[PDB]
RNA sequence: AACAUGU
RNA sequence: CGCGGGGUGGAGCAGCCUGGUAGCUCGUCGGGCUCAUAACCCGAAGGUCGUCGGUUCAAAUCCGGCCCCCGCAACCA
RNA sequence: UCUGAUCGUAUUGGGCAUCUAACCUCGAACCCUGAAUCGGGUUUAGGGACAGUGCCUGGCGGGUAGUUUAACUGGGGCGGUUGCCUCCUAAAAUGUAACGGAGGCGCCCAAAGGUUCCCUCAACCUGGACGGCAAUCAGGUGGCGAGUGUAAAUGCACAAGGGAGCUUGACUGCGAGACUUACAAGUCAAGCAGGGACGAAAGUCGGGAUUAGUGAUCCGGCACCCCCGAGUGGAAGGGGUG
RNA sequence: UACUAAAAACACAGGUCCGUGCGAAGUCGCAAGACGAUGUAUACGGACUGACGCCUGCCCGGUGCUGGAAGGUUAAGAGGACCCGUUAACCCGCAAGGGUGAAGCGGAGAAUUUAAGCCCCAGUAAACGGCGGUGGUAACUAUAACCAUCCUAAGGUAGCG
RNA sequence: GGGAUGAGCUGUGGGUAGGGGUGAAAGGCCAAUCAAACUCCGUGAUAGCUGGUUCUCCCCGAAAUGCAUUUAGGUGCAGCGUUGCGUGGUUCACCGCGGAGGUAGAGCUACUGGAUGGCCGAUGGGUUACUGACGUCAGCCAAACUCCGA
RNA sequence: GCCGCAGCGAAAGCGAGUCUGAAUAGGGCGACCCACACGCGCAUACGCGCGUGUGAAUAGUGGCGUGUUCUGGACCCGAA
RNA sequence: AAUAUAUAGGGUGCGGGAGGGAACGCGGGGAAGUGAAACAUCUCAGUACCCGUAGGAGGAGAAAACAAUUGUGAUUCCGCA
C-alpha cells in the first residue's frame, strides 16, 4: 500500500503558540481521516502544510509522486466570471486549453504548414482519450445538477452564502485529486446538501481529511479520528463520541497531577526561605531542582474561558416589529408571498429554509437596507436593533482586532455604560498580545467571534443573527446558546445547525414552498421539536456527479 | 550586613580632545571624541556617527566661536 | 517576538540579507527592494518559508 | 422526612 | 540589625507573577414566618485595598519610598 | 481486470493445547566398587521444547567504584555580588580603588530608518454651548522653563523637537588615516566604483540625537560557489562565501 | 572503647511486622559446592521495640513495599513503501554537453508489529514519615464549655509536663 | 572495689585475611601501628606549599602597579632592570607663543532642590485673631546645583 | 635525505607577481641600488626610462662554544 | 562390568612429561599514582605486575602484496621520509 502524504518531525510554531512538535504519520489511499480540536489547536494550518501554500519551520513534509493536492480553505475564493465558468477553473483546469488549442488547430494547421503542427495536433489527441474530454461539455452539466448549482449565466457577486459554497465544492469534486482537504465542508449548507457529501464522501477513491465541529457529519464520513492538543497530534479510531471521553479523560489526569505537582512545590518553597542554620549549609542541589520544578509549573497555564456576555438594551415595549404582507422579488422570480406575522417579545425566533429562498432579504427587509415591493414593515419606537452585514463593510484586512471593535479608542459606549475597549475584546476571548492579531490572521472561530462583537456593542433589545453558530467548537457554542436564554429581549436566529435551533427557541419561521407557489412561509407558536411534529399533520437516489 | 546593591559602573570611554589647537594633523585624524556636539564642525572638518570630529584635510587645527557655538577648524 | 529572517531574491533565489522584523506587526512576508550582487541591479526580495 | 426553646 | 512573607467591608479569607469589571461566608440593617425568641426565607447598606510616589490610556495587582504585624537565621573558638 | 465481500489449496508467522527425542532431575534401583551420602555409566520414574547458558537489548541499581562540589570577603560561614551603559566619588586632559553614594540594560521601530519641504513648544492671562483647575476654539504674552521609544549625562529652538509627500542606503566590492588598547577585541573615517532612493539642483543616505540591548574558539546545521575528488569517470566526505 | 569514656550505651527473656513450600529464603563463591540443616512454617532468616502491669488514638496525600493490567508512553529484533548514488539503453545535440533513466549492487531508511518499567487504579503506618491558623462569646473581673471563618491526606486522643 | 556453678575461667590443637575478616556494636580488634594492616614493587609517585642551593672582584640596577584568570600567597602579557645591534638629541628642564577644561573659590530673581525673617494673601480649617501657596524686599547653603571661575 | 635556491592563494592554478573584485579601482602579502657622467618625448637646475659601471652590496649552510628552552626524575630534600 | 554387540574401567610391557635459570622472544590478562593547573573521555601505557610457552636466538616469510595505470617483485632489521 503506498501512500499519498507522510510528515517526517514536523514542527511548526508561531513563537510561543506551538502548532506541531515532532509529528511523523502518513496518510494512504482510502483514508477517510475528520480531524478534530478546540479553537487555536492549529487544523487549518495543519491544511496548509499539505496543500503546499505553508512551509514548516523544520522537518520534512513531502507528498507522494504524482498525487495532486486539492484544499477547500474555510472562506473559499471564487472569480468574477459566470458559474458555468467558476467550475472550469478547477477540475476542467489545465484540460480546457488543451480543448482551447486543439480547436485552434482545427483551422491553424490547415492555412499552414503540416509537419510540424502534425504532431502537435497528435499528442493533444492522445490526451483526450485517457481522461475523456471529447464530451466535456455535459461532464460540467452534471456536476450542476449534483450540487443544485445556480444557473450558468449569472454573476457571482450577488449569490447566497450557501450557494457560494455550492459552486466552490464543484471545483474539488471535479478535480478528483488524490488528497483532499476540506476545512470546514458543512458551513452554509441546508440538510439537502450535506446529506449528499455523505453519501458522496463514502465512495471516493482517495484521502479525505475533513475538520468539522459538529458531530453527524463526521460520523458518516470519517472512521479514523486525528486529534490537535497543544501541540501534539493523538489518532486513533472512533465516532466523536468517545472523542469527547478520551478528551475530557486526559484533563481528568493532567487535574490531578498538575495539583499533585503544586503541592510538591509549597514543601519546597517552604524549604528555600527556611535560612540556613549553624555551618553546614544548604545544598546547591536542591536550590537547583526548585528552580526546575518552578519553571515546569509555568508552562501548564491553559485555563483561559470567559462566557460570551450580552448587553441588556433598553425596555422593550409591545410592538416589536410588525409585518403586514410582505412581497419580496429582485426579477420574475418571487421570495415573500404574502406574508403576515409579529414578531414577538423576550423569545427566540428560528428561521428555517434551504439555500437560496431568501432568508437573508428577510433581515434586510427589517433594518431597511432593503425596500419592500407591496406591504410594509413596521418597527415601533422603542426597538432598537443590532445587526451587521456580512458583505457591505464586514472587516478590514489589515486593522488590527483591537481596532476593528473600537476605532482607536480607549473607551466605548456598549449602549449606555462606559467599558473599556481592551477590557471588551477581553470579555471576548482576545486576551493578551492577541490583541494586535489582523483580521487576515484571525481563524474562523475568531472570526465568528470577532463578528459578534460587532454586532452587540450597539447595545440593541432586537439582536439578528445570521447563523453564529458557524465555526465555533462545542465549549463556547454552548456559551452561545446560554446567553440567548438570559437575554430580556427578542432575538432572531438564522441557522441550518438542527441541533442548535432544537435547543433554544420559541418560534418558528419555516419556508413550506412547493412546486405552485414556491414563496410561501409558515409561522409557528413553538418550539423546534413540535414544529416537526405539526409539520406531517399539515404536509432519494444519489446523484452521482461523475461516470 | 546590610548589603548595599549600589556596586556596580561603566567602563570609561576616553573622551575628550585629541588633538589640540595649532598642531598639524594628517587627513582623517579624530580631532574631539565626545557625546553630543559639545564641539561643533567647522571647515574642513566632519562630524560623524557618535560625533567624532574628524579631519577632512591635513592642516593646522584651530579653535573658535562661531555665534554661540564653539568649533573645531582646520586651517589648510 | 523579534525573530530573524532571511530575504531572498525574487529572480535567482539567492539569499542575500538577513534582518528583523516584528511578528505581531506583521505578520505577512518583506517585501523590500535591496540590491543582489548576482544579478547586478536593486530587485524585490522577499523573505523565506 | 421538618419540630430547639419559654420571669 | 540580616533574610522573606503579610496588611482587602464589623470578623475570617479569595482575587495578586495571568494589569482593566472588587468578591465569598458569617455578622449588621429593614421586611416576612411564629404566641414570642431562635433556626430558616426575602430585600438591602457597608471598603483611603496599611500609608505616598513612578510607569501605563488605565494599578488592589507592576516598581520604589517609608509604618506596624508574623516567621526564620545569629554558627567555629 | 478494478473497488468490496466470500470460499478454497499451497505457503508463512503469532497464540493456545497435546506429544517426546534435544535438554533438565539433590526422585529410585543396579554397576565401575575391594573400602564410597563424591563422580561417571546403564535402566526406570517424572519434568519438557519451558527452564538454564551464549550474543544483542530496555529497565532497575549508593550494593560498590572513580570524582566534582567556584571566587571576592576588614578571619571563615551566613547574607550579598560577579558581564554591559550613565553620573558623583575623580583632586579643571586621559585614567584611578572600596561589601563607597544613585539608576538602568539582556530591548523596541517596516517607520520611531533615508531624503526633500514646511512648522515651533510648555506655562500663564482675557473671551467662549454643554465645559469643570485642565478636552477643543479665538487673541495676547512667552527664547526655552515643553519635548527626545527607553536610565542618566553631553547635547539639540539653526532644531537632533511637531507635520506631510515619495521611498528601502536597515546596500554589494573597498577603504588612505586615526582614537583606544597587555593580548583578544571595541570605535570613527573622508573618498573611489557598481547599482539605487530622494531633490529643480548643490548634494545627503553603508539604520535610529549620541553612548547599553549581549558571547571568544572548537564541533555541527542550512543556502550558494563548483575549489580538491586516495587507479580513472562519478559520488561520499572535505573547502570557500553568506 | 587492650592504652584518658563501664554508663543511661549493647545484649537479654517477652512483643509485633515482613520474607521463606524445601539442594527454601538469606549468605560465601566466576561456577561446581557449602552453610542454613542431616532442620521443614510451633522451623529458619531479615527489621524494629525490650521482664512484667494498664495501654498503644487519628492520617494512605508524599516516598517505599504488595497486587492489578483498561489506557497512554516506551528497546533490540521483524518489516524495508518512498528517496538518493552509480549505468546498459534512449532523447535533444557541438556528440565540447544537457535531460530521462531498466536490471543489479550499495547508502540513508518511514508506516506497521512488540515485553518489562514508568505514568496510571487499589490496599498497607509494630513501613520510612505527618498530626493547623486568626477573631468573637457567661452574674465585678478573669478564663472560654460555646460559635464564626479559612485550610489540610489528617489536625497530637489516653497519659505525662 | 565487681563477678566467683556460669551468657564462667583456662590449656593444647585447629578455622576465618585487607574494601576482606571478626564484632553482646566502642569504628572496636586484626602482632606496642587501623575511618581500611604489614612488606616488596610501579617509584627518584606528585605537592600553585616549606626548607636548602658551596670561590672572588668590576660596571649597571629594579618591583610590590595595569589588564585577565576555578583567580586573589599562583601565573600569562604589559610596566620598570640588564645586555647585543640599529636610530642620533627625537627625552627632560627653562623662557616665548598657540590650545581644551569646570576643581579650589565664589555665585544663585541664571536653572534643579534645601532654606531664616518681614510684606501681600490662592486655598484649607473654627461673618474668619488658625493654616500661609504663588509672587515680592533683605540675609544664606549644596559631592551627583552652575550665569561664572583661578 | 635535509636546509638554502621565489613568492601569492582555501585550493585548481598563476608566477616577479599573486589573491579578493565587474574593475587599466583600492588594499593584503611578496619582489624591487643613482652617492655617479653620457645616450635618454626630457628638465631653468634636480629625476625618468635604459646601455656601459664609478666594476654598486648581498648569503646561506655545517662543526665546536655559551644563554634560555623542549622531552625525560631534570637544581636537591619532604607528605598524607 | 551394569548388558546383548560393545564401551567405561582394570592387567602386563615399553617409551616420554614434571622442576630450576640473569636477560632477550612469542601469545594471552592488565593497573594506579601522574599529565590535562580540578576531572570522567583521553593520557600515563598495552608500561609495572601476572599467566601459558619456548629457542640459541625468537617471530615474520614465498604475495588473495604494493603501485598508478609506466613499474617494483618473500620476510626481517638499521637510516630517512
Ligand atoms: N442583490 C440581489 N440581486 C438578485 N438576486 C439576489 C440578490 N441578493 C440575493 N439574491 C438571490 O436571492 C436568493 C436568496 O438570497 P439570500 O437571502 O441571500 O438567500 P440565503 O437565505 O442567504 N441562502 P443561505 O443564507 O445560504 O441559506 C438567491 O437566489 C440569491 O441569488
Ligand atoms: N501568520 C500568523 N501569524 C501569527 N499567528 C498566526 C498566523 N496564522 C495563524 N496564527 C494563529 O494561530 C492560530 C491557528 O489557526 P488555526 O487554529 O489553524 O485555525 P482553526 O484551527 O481552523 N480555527 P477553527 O477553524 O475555528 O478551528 C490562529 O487562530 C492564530 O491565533
Ligand atoms: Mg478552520
Ligand atoms: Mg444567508
Ligand atoms: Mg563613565
Ligand atoms: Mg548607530
Ligand atoms: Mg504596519
Ligand atoms: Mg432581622
Ligand atoms: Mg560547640
Ligand atoms: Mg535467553
Ligand atoms: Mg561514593
Ligand atoms: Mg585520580
Ligand atoms: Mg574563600
Ligand atoms: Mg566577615
Ligand atoms: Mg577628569
Ligand atoms: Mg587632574
Ligand atoms: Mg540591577
Ligand atoms: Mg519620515
Ligand atoms: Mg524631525
Ligand atoms: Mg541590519
Ligand atoms: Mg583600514
Ligand atoms: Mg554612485
Ligand atoms: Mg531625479
Ligand atoms: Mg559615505
Ligand atoms: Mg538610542
Ligand atoms: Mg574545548
Ligand atoms: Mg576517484
Ligand atoms: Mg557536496
Ligand atoms: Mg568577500
Ligand atoms: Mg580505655
Ligand atoms: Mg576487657
Ligand atoms: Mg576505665
Ligand atoms: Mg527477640
Ligand atoms: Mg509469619
Ligand atoms: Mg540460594
Ligand atoms: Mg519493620
Ligand atoms: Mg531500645
Ligand atoms: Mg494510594
Ligand atoms: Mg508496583
Ligand atoms: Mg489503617
Ligand atoms: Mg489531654
Ligand atoms: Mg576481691
Ligand atoms: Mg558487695
Ligand atoms: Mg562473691
Ligand atoms: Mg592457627
Ligand atoms: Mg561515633
Ligand atoms: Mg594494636
Ligand atoms: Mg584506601
Ligand atoms: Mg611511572
Ligand atoms: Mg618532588
Ligand atoms: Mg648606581
Ligand atoms: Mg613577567
Ligand atoms: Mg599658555
Ligand atoms: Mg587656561
Ligand atoms: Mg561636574
Ligand atoms: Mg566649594
Ligand atoms: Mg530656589
Ligand atoms: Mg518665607
Ligand atoms: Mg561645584
Ligand atoms: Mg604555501
Ligand atoms: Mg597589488
Ligand atoms: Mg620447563
Ligand atoms: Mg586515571
Ligand atoms: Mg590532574
Ligand atoms: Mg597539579
Ligand atoms: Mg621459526
Ligand atoms: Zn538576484
Amino acid at each position: 500500500a503506498e501512500f499519498i502524504y507522510t510528515m517526517k518531525k514536523v514542527r511548526k510554531a508561531h513563537g510561543d503558540k506551538v502548532i506541531l512538535d515532532d509529528v511523523t504519520l502518513s496518510f494512504y489511499p482510502g483514508a477517510k481521516i475528520g480531524v478534530v480540536g478546540p479553537n487555536g489547536a492549529g487544523k487549518s494550518s495543519v491544511l496548509r502544510i499539505m496543500a503546499g501554500l505553508d512551509k514548516p519551520n523544520n522537518g520534512d513534509a513531502f507528498l507522494a509522486t504524482g498525487a495532486t493536492v486539492g484544499i477547500l480553505q474555510q472562506e473559499p475564493p471564487l472569480n468574477e466570471d459566470k458559474t458555468v465558468r467558476g467550475n472550469v477553473e478547477e477540475g476542467m483546469g489545465d484540460i480546457k486549453i488543451k480543448l482551447d488549442r486543439f480547436n485552434e488547430v482545427a483551422e491553424l494547421m490547415a492555412t499552414d504548414y503540416t509537419d510540424e503542427l502534425m504532431e502537435e495536433m497528435g499528442r493533444l489527441q492522445e490526451e483526450l482519450d485517457h481522461a475523456d474530454a471529447w464530451d466535456l461539455d455535459a461532464q460540467l452539466e452534471q456536476a450542476m445538477d449534483a450540487l443544485r448549482c445556480p444557473p450558468a449565466d449569472e454573476p457571482v457577486t450577488n449569490l447566497s452564502g450557501g450557494e457560494r459554497r455550492r459552486v466552490a465544492l464543484c471545483k474539488l469534486l471535479l478535480s478528483k485529486p488524490d488528497l483532499l482537504l476540506l476545512d470546514e465542508p458543512t458551513n452554509h449548507l441546508d440538510a439537502e446538501s450535506v446529506q449528499w457529501l455523505e453519501q458522496h464522501l463514502a465512495s471516493y477513491p482517495g484521502a479525505i481529511l475533513a475538520v468539522t465541529h459538529d458531530r453527524y457529519f463526521l460520523d458518516n464520513v470519517a472512521e479514523w479520528i486525528l486529534e490537535l492538543d497543544r501541540g501534539r497530534a493523538y489518532p486513533y479510531e472512533g465516532n466523536y463520541s468517545t472523542y469527547l471521553e478520551k478528551k475530557a479523560e486526559r484533563l481528568a489526569v493532567q487535574g490531578r497531577k498538575d495539583a499533585k505537582l503544586q503541592k510538591r512545590l509549597t514543601e519546597e518553597l517552604a524549604w528555600v526561605r527556611s535560612g540556613a542554620k549553624a555551618r553546614q549549609a544548604k545544598s546547591k542541589a536542591r536550590l537547583q531542582r526548585y528552580e526546575e520544578m518552578a519553571a515546569e509549573a509555568e508552562k501548564t497555564r491553559k485555563l483561559d474561558f470567559e462566557e460570551i456576555q450580552i448587553p441588556v438594551g433598553p425596555r422593550l415595549g409591545n410592538v416589536v416589529v410588525e409585518v403586514d404582507h410582505l412581497d419580496k422579488g429582485y426579477d420574475g422570480r418571487a421570495l415573500i408571498k404574502d406574508l403576515s406575522f409579529s414578531l414577538p417579545r423576550n423569545g427566540i425566533v428560528g428561521v428555517i429554509g434551504p439555500n437560496g429562498v431568501g432568508k437573508t432579504t428577510l433581515f434586510k427587509t427589517i433594518v431597511g437596507l432593503e425596500t419592500p415591493d407591496s406591504g410594509s414593515v413596521k418597527v415601533g419606537e422603542t426597538v432598537k436593533l443590532s445587526y451587521v452585514d456580512q458583505a457591505r463593510a464586514g472587516i478590514d484586512p489589515r486593522k488590527t482586532v483591537w481596532e476593528v471593535v473600537s476605532d482607536g479608542l480607549d473607551y466605548i459606549q456598549v449602549g449606555q455604560t462606559e467599558v473599556p475597549s481592551r477590557a471588551y475584546v477581553s470579555a471576548f476571548g482576545f486576551k493578551g498580545p492577541d490583541q494586535q492579531k489582523p483580521a487576515g490572521v484571525l481563524s474562523g472561530g475568531e472570526r465568528n467571534r470577532l463578528n459578534l462583537a460587532l454586532t452587540l456593542k450597539q447595545g440593541g433589545n432586537l439582536i439578528l443573527l445570521d447563523e453564529p453558530t458557524n465555526d465555533l467548537d462545542v465549549e463556547t457554542l454552548g456559551s452561545l446558546e446560554n446567553a440567548l436564554l438570559n437575554f430580556p429581549g427578542c432575538a432572531v436566529v438564522i441557522s441550518h445547525d438542527r441541533w442548535f435551533l432544537d435547543r433554544t427557541c420559541t418560534h418558528i419561521l419555516a419556508w413550506e414552498g412547493d412546486d405552485d407557489n414556491e414563496a410561501k412561509w409558515f409561522w409557528f407558536e413553538g418550539n423546534f421539536g413540535a414544529y416537526e411534529e405539526n409539520k406531517v399533520e399539515r404536509l432519494v437516489t444519489h446523484r452521482k456527479l461523475t461516470r | 550586613a546590610s548589603s548595599s546593591r549600589n556596586g556596580r559602573d561603566s567602563a570609561a570611554q576616553r573622551l575628550g580632545v585629541k588633538r589640540y589647537g595649532g598642531q598639524v594633523v594628517k587627513a582623517g585624524e579624530i580631532l574631539v571624541r565626545q557625546r553630543g556636539t559639545k564641539f561643533h564642525p567647522g571647515v574642513n572638518v566632519g562630524r560623524g556617527g557618535d560625533d567624532t570630529l574628524f579631519a577632512k584635510t591635513a592642516g593646522a587645527v584651530e579653535f573658535g566661536i562661531k555665534r554661540g557655538r564653539k568649533t573645531v577648524s582646520i586651517v589648510g | 517576538v523579534r525573530p530573524k529572517i532571511t530575504l531572498a531574491c525574487e529572480v535567482c533565489k539567492h539569499r542575500n540579507y538577513i534582518t528583523k522584523k516584528n511578528r505581531r506587526n506583521d505578520p505577512d512576508r518583506l517585501e523590500l527592494k535591496k540590491f543582489c550582487p548576482n544579478c547586478g541591479k536593486h530587485q524585490a526580495h522577499r523573505e523565506t518559508r
